[PDB]
């Protein structure tokens, strides 16, 4: 006999930084043959949030309490069209979301637009720290869920179009670290099949040091 | 020749590596140096008695690992590992250079001293106490610094000097 339960958050809507923008706007309209790199890019950012356990973990000993795996989870799903990437990492703070994704990764922006126009390649975007816009390259739509030891979950979210929300999370808990969620665009979904995922990753990663698991939906 | 250390500084952008390097050999401060400028300068120092030049490499130009510029850091014989006290990612980014220095270096035992610039700013958003516990980890001194004022300016170089002496 209880009254309706309802949840609230607060959503906020920032615009990216000018070179952002150009670059998401070159990377969404572009067609690049070398576009399977997105996945590295991916791997690489879990990879950097779970080095930042064991960096904190030299002066913070509580770190090392924590009983989970640090490792790294692709879940295609074929029905809703999404390839997810999930890390057991140090996560984000609202902060970092603002900053992190849509200010900080401006130096290399510039650089990278001027490496493309001089004939480099698509699969550079990794030497120029902004490797989580080539997701762009797949999906017409990404969401970042994270969780940091102390703040709250958080969710970004980004169809391009020159800007991005933050809000509240108060879906799925996820414990501490991110979960990208790559919406993909119609005619990419041929990174949800397990036979082109485990290529692109025999490829490109060849050497991060924390477990991938790929999970497979049995039909 | 005559005696010899080659100290590199290494920290984010915009930490102070030019302002503490040109305070060290000109004693005078720059309030704006091109961000994009990486030379290394040479000064006459006596230190505990001993008469050597310092050749410093202000690191700087853009990231990137290829095996000229790998050759060139590895000559390093100590590192300043620069923070900025009001720049937390500057004092993050620390474990980044440790960890290309042990890279190029093969080592866990390169000489290196901590040194945590613009200490005359008001505005800290990293703690001493944080930075001594980092420096503690690594087995490294930790030296507070103001460009500015030139306070720690010598006692960072100096003590990176001793350091290499000792390995
Ligand atoms: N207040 C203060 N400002 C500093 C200090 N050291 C450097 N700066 C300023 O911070 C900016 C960056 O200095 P710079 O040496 O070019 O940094 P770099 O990018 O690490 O070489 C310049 O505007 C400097 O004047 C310091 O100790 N105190
Ligand atoms: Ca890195
Ligand atoms: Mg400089």
């Amino acid at each position: 006999t209880q009254d309706q339960p309802m949840e609230e958050e607060e959503v906020e809507t920032f615009a990216f930084q000018a070179e952002i923008a150009q670059l998401m706007s070159l990377i969404i309209n572009t067609f690049y043959s070398n576009k399977e790199i997105f996945l590295r890019e991916l791997i690489s950012n879990s990879s950097d949030a779970l080095d930042k356990i064991r960096y904190e973990s030299l002066t913070d000993p509580s770190k090392l309490d924590s009983g989970k795996e640090l490792h790294i989870n692709l879940i295609p799903n074929k029905q809703d069209r999404t390839l997810t990437i999930v890390d057991t990492g140090i996560g984000m703070t609202k902060a970092d979301l603002i900053n992190n994704l849509g200010t900080i990764a401006k130096s290399g922006t510039k650089a990278f637009m001027e490496a493309l126009q001089a004939g480099a390649d698509i699969s550079m975007i990794g030497q120029f720290g902004v490797g989580f816009y080539s997701a762009y390259l797949v999906a017409e739509k990404v969401t970042v869920i994270t969780k940091h030891n102390d703040d709250e979950q958080y969710a970004w979210e980004s169809s391009a179009g020159g800007s991005f929300t933050v809000r509240t999370d108060t879906g799925e808990p996820m414990g501490r670290g991110t979960k990208v969620i790559l919406h993909l665009k119609e005619d990419q979904t041929e990174y949800l099949e397990e036979r082109r995922i485990k290529e692109i990753v025999k490829k490109h990663s060849q050497f991060i040091g924390y477990p991938i698991t790929l999970f497979v939906e049995k039909e | 020749g005559m005696t010899e250390y080659k100290l590199v500084v290494v920290g984010a952008c915009g930490v102070g590596k030019s302002a503490l390097t040109i305070q060290l050999i000109q004693n005078h401060f720059v309030d704006e140096y091109d961000p994009t400028i990486e030379d290394s300068y040479r000064k006459q120092v006596v230190i505990d008695g001993e008469t050597s030049l310092l050749d410093i490499l202000d690191t700087a130009g853009q990231e990137e690992y290829s095996a000229m510029r790998d050759q060139y850091m590895r000559t390093g014989e100590g590192f300043l590992l620069v923070f900025a006290i009001n720049n937390t990612k500057s004092f993050e980014d620390i474990h980044h250079y440790r960890e290309q220095i042990k890279r190029v270096k093969d080592s866990e035992d390169v000489p290196m001293v901590l040194v945590g610039n613009k200490s005359d700013l008001p505005s800290r958003t990293v703690d001493t106490k944080q930075a001594q516990d980092l420096a503690r980890s690594y087995g490294i001194p930790f030296i507070e610094t103001s460009a500015k004022t030139r306070q720690g300016v010598d006692d960072a170089f100096y003590t990176l000097v001793r350091e290499i002496r000792k390995h």
